[PDB]
């Protein structure tokens, strides 16, 4: 009926609009692990950087 | 002289059908009926309409 397919879509569009805001929030969730990601990234790669200046200091020492 | 007494059965959504509720109270001119048996929900409103 033309009542049965406004209802049908209706509660269609609600659970698309439900699953268009729980993926933005995933989405969201996923740029965020993305972001701590990169900066665990940029902390390992400081370390090493450093760990590897501080060899060369200990080699040049010696 | 008995009337005709014809039936009417309505359907549609639930907001069109409290407008049309305020409409056929407002043309009250149809006795009402249960019809509740088959394949049919009780429409019980709300507690906040109850209250």
């Amino acid at each position: 009926s033309k009542l049965e397919a406004i209802l049908s879509q209706e509660v269609e569009a609600e659970i698309q609009a439900l699953l268009q805001e729980a993926e933005a929030k995933a989405e969201a969730v996923k740029r965020e692990a993305e972001e701590k990601a990169k900066a665990l990234l940029q902390a390992r790669e400081r370390a090493l950087e450093a760990q590897y200046r501080a060899a060369l200091r200990r080699a040049e020492s010696a | 002289m008995i009337a005709p007494m014809e039936k009417l059965v309505l359907a549609g959504p639930k907001g069109r059908a409290k407008e049309l509720l305020q409409s056929l109270q407002q043309a009250g001119v149809v006795h009402l009926e249960t019809l509740r048996p088959e394949a049919l929900s009780a429409y019980q409103l709300s507690p906040e309409e109850r209250a």
